[PDB]
């Protein structure tokens, strides 16, 4: 069995400016987030890693 | 306004709470022992292949002692691996007496510290004590101490 | 009349990102002087206010002394040129440690571990002229006709 | 004291960045003319702004 | 009749305080019983325990390399001249990185990013004789008759 | 305290506007090509098209002959560098005949009925290069450090 991981980075001021002009990041970062582990997940599936064997 | 000591003085593991980093994203190739210094050998997606140290390389880090990732009491081929690159740590040394406090340590084949009279790189942190008929010492390790040949 | 399914992989960087999570420190308390930065070039220090505290930064120019890395920042930046950039009279976010990408010239990877050498205009080039004491920490991708490449530093 | 001898307004959104005011102008002129006349004058306005953070 | 409001401005620093929040590193030690520390002045290492690497520290000497500086803590007693000082016997407070507000005697401001010479009581002088590898941060300060300086300290 | 009443005189004219309603003619079938053109500044046509009818015009430059005055519009015209302008790839109003105000470059009078010669860059000025068949129309006055002049313009 394997682990995967990752993460990101947001400030006071860019949530506030998020909630006020409606769009928000936090939710694009966790999406992009979520998109990257489904890939990593996809490639090891088809295309193997040589040094993890 | 303090920094706490660690408890257990075991080779592979860490002294103190100062100011450390884990690099836990590598891979190893052929077996490692906790305490011992390792080399980059190559780096694929994102992922840093390490082996130990061999004569005339750089070292990087130091292998650390974790009790679900090395199941064996060593570190694997194959496996991923946990690596110290910065902070205080138990080493393990061919030495016979304590070298002078905050010198310039020497690193022989395998990883093992072996001389006090290095130019530049780690330094020695005042630790040293004894295990299994043979020493443990206490080395400071900074991220960009040991430069890469060009 | 048989159903298909495709894949498409998201790119790895994007100039003056940072890296990961190792650890860092960023400077806040400078503001920008005499002209622009481009997010993801060296910066230099002119001159540091006795009293008040807040430090004067520029770009880099020959015969000067990098500092540290302009990060990226959706609130703080502002868009010229098609890109982000950092006005004149404006705080800026500098990274004095840590793994960031940098913009980069040069056309071949580098070497693992080895020395940084910076071009006259704070962007990354194999055969620069300013050197430096950060060092490459092994990532090398291109984004859109855009070169960059993951350097570590540490306080100058 | 500066708090209370310049006045204190309560306009600024806590996530606005950058403000904007107006100016308005105008132009023109007379002249004495005859019955026949084909040579009046005309005018004009303009506008101007400002801005601050 | 006219009324009237003043004004009056704080100080800036006091000897030995931590600048700002900026990646520090503090540690716990043990004072020699020759000789008393002063808060903000250097301090030199004489022997460290080899079985977990406690130091005994005193006051920095001629012919000796420092180890941190003394700051402000909870420990700390009043000598005779009212100065703040860290007795014989007792644990003592040493930062070894970061930013510090330190004692300083020379008359003209440090210029940024150069070296810092100390003299053999452990106190700045510009044209001291003990080299060490902390640099200046560029903060400089005048306490009621007291100098202060801002130096920013790297692990040895 | 005695009261006080006060009287104040607006501007006589502006940059590129019509100077009076006698008999004009304003061409609006031309469009800017590479560049843009200042409100009040003489033009240039660099090629009509035979089948669809739209002139090319562009701003004057050294060894042509002028075409017209482009005139003030609040909707047909774009700010930019504090002033009112034709942007680049769209219509334009030119006038080609009539009493216009324009920038001016000189620095005394002119006489009335006398040949108006123009600057390279587009803008009246005595002692000029470039020859005109145009007139003075006996207008001159300042608005606000911008020099203007009243001419009148016999079609080509």
């Amino acid at each position: 069995v394997f682990r995967l991981g990752n993460a990101y980075l947001i400030s006071i001021d860019e949530i506030k400016a998020g909630q006020a002009t409606g769009r928000p990041l936090s939710t694009r970062k966790a999406s992009a987030c979520q998109l990257a582990h489904d890939q990593l997940v996809n490639r090891l599936v088809f295309k193997g890693s040589a040094p993890h064997k | 306004y303090e920094n706490l000591f660690l408890r257990p003085a075991c080779p592979g593991n860490i002294s103190d709470t100062s100011t450390y980093n884990i690099d836990g994203a590598c891979v190893a190739q052929g077996d490692i022992g906790f305490g011992s210094a390792v080399q980059v050998v190559g780096i694929v997606d994102g992922v840093k292949v390490v082996a130990a140290l061999p004569d005339g390389g750089t070292p990087y880090g130091i292998a650390f002692r974790s009790q679900y990732e090395h199941l064996s009491g060593k570190i694997l081929d194959g496996e991923v691996c946990n690596v110290v690159s910065h902070g205080r740590v138990w080493t393990l040394t061919s030495l016979g007496e304590a070298p002078s406090l905050f010198s310039k340590l020497q690193f022989g084949s395998g990883g093992v510290v072996t001389g006090g009279s290095g130019s530049a790189g780690w330094t020695f942190a005042g630790g040293f004590v004894k295990h299994e008929d043979g020493y443990i010492i206490e080395v400071q390790v900074k991220q960009n101490a040991f430069i890469a040949p060009p | 009349q048989i159903n298909a399914s495709y894949q498409r992989d998201m790119a790895i960087a994007l100039p003056g990102m940072v890296a990961d999570t190792s650890k860092y420190n960023i400077d806040g308390a400078c503001v920008v002087n005499e002209g622009d930065v481009l997010v993801g070039a060296a910066v230099q220090v002119v001159q540091a206010q006795a009293v008040d505290g807040h430090k004067l930064v520029k770009a880099l120019t020959t015969g000067t002394t990098p500092y540290g890395v302009a990060i990226r920042s959706h609130w703080q930046t502002v868009n010229a040129q098609n890109q982000m950039i950092y006005e004149d009279g404006g705080a800026i976010n500098v990274m004095t440690s840590g793994r960031v990408w940098m913009l980069s010239k040069s056309t071949e990877a580098p070497t693992f571990g080895s020395a940084v050498k910076l071009d006259v205009d704070g962007q990354e080039k194999s055969d620069g002229t300013i050197e430096t004491t950060w060092t490459y920490a092994g990532g090398w991708t291109k984004y859109k006709d855009i070169q960059l490449v993951e350097v570590q530093l540490h306080q100058l | 004291s500066a708090l209370r001898v310049f006045p204190v307004t309560t306009e600024l959104s806590p996530t606005d960045k950058t403000f904007e005011y107006m100016t308005f102008d105008k132009v023109g002129t007379a002249q004495i003319i005859a019955d026949y006349t084909d040579d009046l004058p005309l005018v004009d306005a303009l506008g101007t702004s400002e801005f601050g953070k």
